[PDB]
């Protein structure tokens, strides 16, 4: 089977140079285009250039032309893509991809994406906090409560409601880029206003980057 | 460039029904080499890689249903889903394979079509613990609604925000095809002392007028 494997997962500040790569198995390295394609966060995918690993011959798109740089190494069956100096803007999903010249029979096989975060944030925890269930979170015996995450760095965080007994009425949003730099996210859940100060609803928040493990209790 | 430009930009398919997305180039994709359309189509499943659904317009890919067809000619083509599964979600893109650069179309998000559903709207004051660090963050929820398409303004003391809240939609549930959406409205702990009333307007297809969901602090 063909196989197009990428590094893995990069957190770099601002001004400093980057080298990510794609390495292809299951067929001959040289013969076939390497494609390289960005992601922007919640945005479409965008072309950026490609290359023929057996000759060293690129394509770019004139908007990525001059801050990337697309080249392989034949002898080791891997293809790359660098920076010399990252921007907050490079952060994003890059994806390599295995086709014909001009991409003519489409991108049949990609690569399982590098995410770039480019930032001048340091690793930290988040603080958690509840979001009460009351009169003002309560319609039709159905009562909604939560837990917000904010001010971590980087993504992810992993959410769980009573250590994994509840899930039935869990939404455990996207985490969003604050105008401080740091992500935050809220999970939230509804159950019956009956149950509001006898059961016990408890969320328990991990975020392996900074080995930061939260569990807070959510009373009204 | 040439410009890859989809219609529509949001597919609503009830699962079972025909489905279609339309991809406008800007130039012509066709070649007089040989008379193919070097157009392809993918498919983006909700956090994967893209996958390979059609080439030259109107060729599928290896392991692609055949529900899955492709017509047009030189600047309009159709991607044609002759009857939409629930694992067809997602976002298509269109593609020039024709001449560098290798542009994609914006994308199609193809969701599930449901009846329309009001949101439960409920508002979480900043907690006990957060303002004696020194932040209010005010929580609006919009839960369990359809479709996606919402409206969220923060009003406090009847003045209307800007610049100070942020929004974050789920993916469409698996269950019961709905979305909820959270509105974070961030301010200092003195900036929020300053003021009353802290009110989320919410505009939505499943209201019949905008619906605000409010408190006095301290209440």
């Amino acid at each position: 089977e063909v196989q197009l494997v990428q590094s893995g997962a990069e957190v770099k500040k601002p001004g400093e140079s980057l080298r990510i790569s794609c390495k292809g198995s299951g067929y001959t390295f040289i013969t076939y285009w390497i494609e390289w394609v960005r992601q922007m966060p919640g945005k479409g995918l965008e072309w950026m250039g490609d290359i023929l690993p057996g000759s060293g011959s690129t394509n770019y798109s004139p908007s990525f032309q001059g801050h990337v740089t697309i080249s392989a190494d034949k002898s080791i069956s891997t293809a790359y893509l660098q920076w010399s100096s990252l921007k907050a803007s490079d952060t994003a999903m890059y994806y390599c991809a295995r086709s014909g010249y001009y991409g003519n029979s489409g991108f049949a096989y990609w690569g399982q994406g590098t995410l770039v975060t480019v930032s001048s944030a340091s690793t930290k925890g988040p603080s958690v906090f509840p979001l009460a269930p009351s009169s003002k979170s309560t319609s039709g015996g159905t009562a909604a409560l939560g837990c917000l995450v904010k001010d971590y760095f980087p993504e992810p965080v992993t959410v769980s409601w009573n250590s994994g007994a509840l899930t039935s009425g869990v939404h455990t949003f996207p985490a969003v880029l604050q105008s401080s730099g740091l992500y935050s996210l809220s999970s939230v859940v509804t159950v019956p206003s009956s149950s509001l100060g006898t059961q016990t609803y408890i969320c328990n928040v991990n975020h392996k980057p900074s080995n930061t493990k939260v569990d807070k209790k959510v009373e009204p | 460039d040439i410009v890859m430009t989809q219609t529509p930009l949001s597919l609503p398919v009830t699962p079972g029904e025909p489905a279609s997305i339309s991809c406008k180039s800007s130039q012509s994709l066709l070649s007089s080499g040989n008379q193919k359309n070097y157009l392809t189509w993918y498919l983006q499943k909700p956090g994967q890689s893209p996958q390979l659904l059609i080439y030259w317009a109107s060729t599928r890919e290896s392991g692609v249903p055949d529900r899955f067809s492709g017509s047009g000619s030189g600047t309009d083509f159709t991607l044609k889903i002759s009857r939409v599964e629930a694992e067809d979600v997602g976002v298509y893109y269109c593609q020039n394979d024709y001449t560098y650069p290798l542009t994609f179309g914006q994308g199609t998000k193809l969701e599930i079509k449901r009846t329309v559903a009001a949101p439960s709207v409920f508002i979480f004051p900043p907690s006990d613990e957060q303002l004696k660090s020194g932040t209010a963050s005010v929580v609006c929820l919009l839960n369990n609604f359809y479709p996606r398409e919402a409206k969220v303004q923060w009003k406090v003391d009847n003045a209307l925000q800007s610049g100070n809240s942020q929004e974050s939609v789920t993916e469409q549930d698996s269950k019961d095809s709905t979305y909820s959406l959270s509105s974070t409205l961030t301010l200092s702990k003195a900036d929020y002392e300053k003021h009353k009333v802290y009110a989320c307007e919410v505009t939505h297809q499943g209201l019949s007028s905008p619906v605000t969901k409010s408190f006095n602090r301290g209440e």
